[PDB]
């Protein structure tokens, strides 16, 4: 398991773990992806033939 | 008389209703339908003021209020039929 | 293959170069993704017209109206 | 560059035969605008 | 450069990269990281002292 | 007379009204800032029909307009003064 | 250490279990990140209505108002 | 379980030294049941 993320990114999710606000580099990824998929969820309109 | 909402139109407004006066108050909402009933008449007495929207659907046009867009089709010079009262689900599309 | 313009290459460029996505294939797919819940959406609000003017007329006056919300709590 | 997956592939296609956008350049240049425009709304927020 | 993400984030991010709208497994976590981004962006109101 | 706005609450109805009127249209725009002018003057004929929030700032109460919420303090038993028209960045805290 | 009772823990617990959440400790800090943004939104409300305020009173007429948004364009 | 950061730290101090909360119990409650009400409005979309 190992990601290649762009160096913006990286250097985005080194000043949130430094902002204090997030505990471990897992954690600002676990926050993005509970907001993608409370986005992906939400569309469910999809399913309306 | 020169207006008539539906079934899902009604139950929209029913919503909408229910939402304002669980939020704000009961007076709230009696302002709030006052409002749209305000916006019916007019719609009615003017049904040129709504922008059309065939894009969307043929013969369809749609008028802002506040977080909901009516959508209503023109039945007549000067009567109108109310068919949904949705939120910012909407699409412009030009 | 496809051509968009200066426009839209100098974008995708400028958005790769943000190292927001890597490549332009990602940030076609992005646009596309866009698209896609767009017309998504547009499909969704056509079937809730639909399913609005199919069902029946009701009977609405404002003041009945506001009698039978406050006859239910 | 037009790596794109089978179902971008098809969509494509599916909404070229409308009759509402002429061909694939016109379908990702619209995605690409509806990009840019969320991408601007964004900007006034820097 | 590596994460340990939840099994349910993995079976996650497995489904999204095979529901074809998305390329590659870190395709998805780009993408919820401009999500998160454009959260923590907008909230520039910290600096109203 | 009975109620009056600040530079900043002039400069929000301007905002929405520019907003509104690029989006929908001229008309859409007087009628908006019409029904507005109708919540002024009912909020200054009717000062208690706004939930107060102490606090967020002692002595405000906020009512509810389509997508923005008007803030105005009570300077008399039917006066009240509009300080803010902001949109839905708003919190209850009870 | 704290004590929140059974409602919450119990909450913890099946937040951790659904796999969004890796450690109690990542939950309640998604908590605190809610609650520090929201009183981040309490306080520059607060600015927005100090501002308001002291501020000048605005002449306002509606059709005044509205023949000045004429003249505009 | 309670290895926080120093800025989660001196928050909860900072709202309790207001009035408002009682200790850090109350504010960690609170928060929690924010998160709690998020959560909720994402169930009413299953």
């Amino acid at each position: 398991t190992s990601i290649t993320l762009g160096e913006h990114f990286d250097g985005f999710i080194t000043s949130q773990i430094q902002s204090g606000r997030y505990g471990s580099a897992s954690e600002v990824i676990r926050s993005a992806l509970r907001l993608l998929e409370n986005q992906e969820t939400k569309l469910q309109s999809l399913r309306q033939l | 008389k020169p207006f008539n909402l539906t079934v899902a139109a009604k139950a929209d407004l029913r919503d909408i209703a229910l939402f304002t006066q669980r939020r704000w108050g009961k007076e709230q909402r009696n302002v709030y339908l006052k409002q749209f009933d305000d916006s019916f008449w007019l719609l009615a007495e003017n049904p040129d003021i709504g922008k059309s929207c065939d894009e969307i659907r043929e013969g369809y046009r749609k008028f802002p209020q506040g977080s909901h867009v009516i959508f209503y089709q023109q039945t007549g010079s000067q009567q109108i039929r109310v068919i949904r009262i949705l939120h910012k689900s909407m699409d412009v599309n030009p």
